Parts: structure tokens; sequence; C-alpha cells
RNA sequence: AGGUUGACCUCGGAUCAGGUAGGAGGACCCGCUGAACUUAAGCAUAUCAAUAAGCGGAGGAAAAGAAACCAACAGGGAUUGCCCUAGUAACGGCGAGUGAAGCGGCAACAGCUCAAAUUUGAAAGCUGGCUUCGGCCCGCGUUGUAAUUUGGAGAGGAUGCUUU
């Protein structure tokens, strides 16, 4: 197949070919809307592997996103309460870009469930990613038992409830000592460490 | 009198039906101006009409949604009060054969490894 | 193009919601409307609200 | 409602309550005291045919 | 006819054919955002608190989940929860204070699906329309839909029995 020299090819991001490529397409995504839908994957084999098929009911959506961090609403950009020693400047968000983009795009297309996401661009004030979604109310997806797990009312919306891999990524669920806060759900684990637990013969 | 039963009406087709409900309109309009220019026992006859009125209307249209039931039996789509209600949750539930489709590799692992019936003797 | 439809959306049409009979309620039994009739060969009627 | 309702009791001490009223069961002048009408009462503790 | 006739690609229109989304509820759930009163003699670290308020998204449960785990043992073996670990390891102005996890016992247990392969001796796959219900069409798709494979393996052989 092709689509591993496509992975080959697209690990090498500071070659000749890709960086030319990259420029010319973060021109025409420049000049496009901030949210458009894309007739096909620019990344076949990064859609391929996080789910896309050539099938009825799969749409590409293409989405730039401011890139840094974020400043709190407040007027003159000033707090009012304790000095914190620090400015509104340098405050991150919780979650990633890609996730911000995929909340973006589902707004956009409500009827959709959004899949996964990939980065396919960027520049100095904007990511570009293009978001996999996957109509849960076509005949096509609600046949095919690899993908009609979407249809579900559970999965209404998942990148914004963290259940895509972003939110995943963002939300620390993995095994292990390094993640002994997250793993199970960090506001879940503070209640079951702070609940008080009596019994009847105590 | 004015006071039509049911299984009368059960068996009328639509054309006397709708003379029925004709002439029990035109009496109600009447005896409601004797109710308004004199008092009498025309009061029970009015709530009869009245009722009589509300049943010959329910027969009517129990007997058109009827027939158009058997027009649309055999067709694929229906008119949206005629669909089942339900809820929109159970419509928007995926349907039995697409929630038990399996594939076909489930389908050769559960022909050919099942679960079994056994015992274990103690 | 002009709207096709497979399925009506409506089964039954519904019937004239304002009719003659629930336009004309009844008449007037004051002394206005009773003078009106010998004075100005005129009727007075309680209609409904919609009707015009 | 987390006031303490229930009381741990040691199950040495339940039993040893158990066995103290089982033998004051039969004492006969207990059970007047305590307030039975034993008095037709042929034997204490009375024991029955399981037959019956 | 070639100044013509078409095929793709991209972008549009339509009260086009069929659908879907919004709001409510929000006790419990998944996230984001985010205080101060209070406690530290007062007080910018800290504490309250990764709480209240605010915003977004579900269900009858949600979430998590079949190890890029724990361990260092004669090794356990997806997730969740209870008891214990344990007020322990550890963190902390001028200290008020904060504070897990492995093992162990128990409740309950259940495992799997893709991408990365050429079906190439035959896209074998699918939405929709019309049906005489046999099928026939307009298409999607080779920039890859079926079958096969998922690391516990598998692909190829060899081999002789079992299975539906």
């Amino acid at each position: 197949g092709a689509l591993k020299y496509l992975e080959e090819l697209s690990k090498k991001k500071q070659s000749d070919v890709v960086r030319f490529l990259l420029r010319v397409r973060c021109w025409e995504y420049r000049q496009l809307n901030v949210i458009h839908r894309a007739s096909r994957p620019s990344r076949p084999d990064k859609a391929r592997r996080l789910g896309y098929k050539a099938k009825q009911g799969y749409v590409i959506y293409r989405v730039r996103v401011r890139r840094g961090g974020r400043k709190r609403p407040v007027p003159k950009g000033a707090t009012y309460g304790k000095p914190t020693n620090q400015g509104v400047n340098q405050l991150k968000y919780q979650r990633s870009l890609r996730a911000t983009a995929e909340e973006r795009v589902g707004r956009r297309c409500s009827n959709l469930r959004v899949l996964n996401s990939y980065w396919v661009n960027q520049d100095s004030t904007y990511k570009y990613y293009e978001v996999i979604l996957v109509d849960p109310n076509h005949k096509a997806i609600r046949r095919d038992p690899r993908i009609n797990w979407i249809c579900n009312p559970v999965h209404k919306h998942r990148e914004c409830r963290g259940l895509t891999s972003t939110g995943k990524k963002s939300r620390g669920l993995n095994k292990g000592h390094r993640f002994n806060k997250t793993r199970a759900g960090r506001r879940k684990t503070w209640k079951r460490h702070n609940t008080l637990s009596l019994w009847r013969y105590r | 009198n004015g006071k039509v039963k049911a299984g009368q009406l059960w068996s009328k087709n639509k054309e006397e039906l709708t003379k029925i409900l004709g002439e029990l309109k035109t009496e109600l309009s009447q005896l409601r101006i004797q109710k308004i220019s004199s008092s009498g026992a025309k009061l029970n006859k009015i709530h009869d009409l009245r009722k009589s009125i509300a049943r010959v209307l329910t027969v009517i249209n129990a007997k058109q949604r009827a027939q158009l039931r058997l027009f649309y039996k055999n067709k694929k789509y229906l008119p949206l009060d005629l669909r089942p209600k339900l809820t929109r949750a159970l419509r928007r539930r995926l349907s039995k054969e697409d929630a038990s489709r399996v594939l076909e590799k489930t389908k050769k692992r559960l022909t050919h490894f099942p679960q079994r019936k056994y015992a274990v003797k103690a | 193009l002009s709207r096709a439809p497979k399925y009506p959306r409506k089964s039954i049409p519904h019937e004239p919601r304002l009719d003659e009979h629930k336009i004309i309620i009844h008449p007037l039994n004051t002394e206005g409307a009773l003078k009106k009739i010998e004075e100005q060969n005129t009727l007075v009627f309680i209609v409904d609200v919609k009707a015009n | 409602i987390w006031r303490k309702w229930h009381v741990k009791i040691n199950q040495g001490q339940k039993r040893f309550a158990t066995a103290s009223a089982l033998a004051a069961s039969a004492v006969a002048p207990l059970l007047m005291a305590r307030g039975h009408q034993v008095s037709t009462v042929p034997e204490v503790p009375l024991v029955v045919d399981s037959a019956a």
C-alpha cells in the first residue's frame, strides 16, 4: 500500500517537499473560511488510522483556531483581589486547541458525531485541524457494526465531554502511579477521598 | 331526542354522518336562541346535542383514520400523525435488526463455539 | 423545483375552524336591540370575537 | 441522621446474656416475679412431646 | 463542427427527495472556568478549595475499562466500589495544616474492534428510487467499500481427525 509511504513521509516534516506543501496549503486554508468542509482528507493515512472510511456518512471538516494562551474577561485586564504575582497574559487553557476545534466543528454540524481530529498545518496565528464526523442517522452507518455504537445517545457530543482522544489526554486517563489523582475521574476521586463513611456498627 | 348513541353511528358511512352532524348543529343553534329567550328543560337538550356532535365527529374521524391506515398499509412513508408516537428517544433508537447485526467473524465464533450447557459433578 | 413530497405531512385536512354555527352565537335581548329593530330595521347579535 | 443509632455488642456477651436468660427461664419463682401465670403448669421447664 | 463536443475537480442554487439539531430537566454524572468570608497574632506562600457561583454536554446510571500497569516476589494480572493499608510514605512561612498508592480480604466479573497486506481468476461491499417483491435502475466507491489479520498473535506450509 501507499499509506506506509505516506506515514513515513509525514514523519519528515522539515524536508523540502513537506515544507513546500505545508506552506501552500497554509496559504490556501488561511484564505478559506475558519470552518469549512473538506471534500476529502488531505492526510488520508492519518484519517484512515483515526477511523475515516470512504463510505457515505463520513464527513471531513477543516478548521483553524487561534493559538496561544487565554485571558480572563475582567475589566481593563486587571483583578481587584489579592495579588497573584502574575499577569493575565500567562494563563493557560486546560484543554487543547484541538479540543476547541472539535467543539466548534460540532456546533457547526450538530447533527453529526465527532469521531476524531488531526493536525494538518500551523502558522504564527492559527493551528489547522481536520475533524472526522459520522452521521448517526445514515443507514450505511447504522447497518455497520464497527461504527453503529456512535448512533447510541450516550455518544452525543463526545468532544464536549472529553470523550475524544484529546479529551482523554487532557483528563489524564492513563494507568499507573503518575496518574493517581485523575485515572478514574479527578473530581470523582476527590469526592471519594473526602466523603465521610459512617457505618451502623462503628 | 338529540342523544345519538354511538352504536347507531358506528354503522353509518360518511354522507349521512355529515347530514346528522348538520341537523344537530342546526337544532343546537336554534336552541341556544331558545335558551336566551326563555328558561325551560331545553338545557338538557342542548347538552345532549353538544355531546351528540362530539360523538359524530369522533366516529367520522375514526373512520377516516382507519381508511387512511388501510391506504398506507403497504407504503414506505406514512403521514406523521399516522406514524407511531412512542417517544422521541424511542423513535431515534436503533432498530432491533441494526442492534442485532454482528460481524461475520463474530458470527463464525458464535457458530462454532457458543455458550454450552454444562454441569460439574460433586 | 417545487415540492413534490413522497408523503403528506398532515393526513387529514382540518375542518373550517370558524364556521357559521361558531360565528353566530345568539342575538341580543336588550332594549337597545329591541329599539333598533323597530326604529332602524337593525338586528343585534352576539358573535364570535374572531369573526369579521 | 449520622447520630449513632445502633450498638455494637460483643458476641460473647450476647451469648452470655442468652445463656443467663435460658437459666432464669427454668426458675419458677422468676416466672411468677416476671408476671407469667404458671400456677397450673405441671413442670418447669415445660417440655411437650414432639409428636404433638 | 475543433472558435466544436465532452470528461473530471472545486464551489454554488432549489419551499428539490428523505432526515437530524436546538428547549426542558440538571439530585447523581463528564468537562471547562473560578472566588472570597474563614484558619494562620495581623498577613502578599499557605488554608478554605482544585469548593460556592458561572458556562458547555449525557444517561438510567454516567464515567472508567481490557496495561506503553503494579512490582522486584516462589511474582500478580481490564475497570469500578467497600474494609484495610493510613492519619502512613510524602508536602508545608514565623506552621497553621495537608495527605495518597502497591500489596491483602470482599462485592461483581467479560471480553473484544480497527489502521498499517494485492480479492486481483474478475468491489466479491453499500445509501436511495421504481417494483409484478423475481429484480431492475440512478449513484457512492479503486485517493479503497467486503471477506482476512490485531501481538493473547497471525501469514504461509505440513498433517490427520473433529465442528456447523
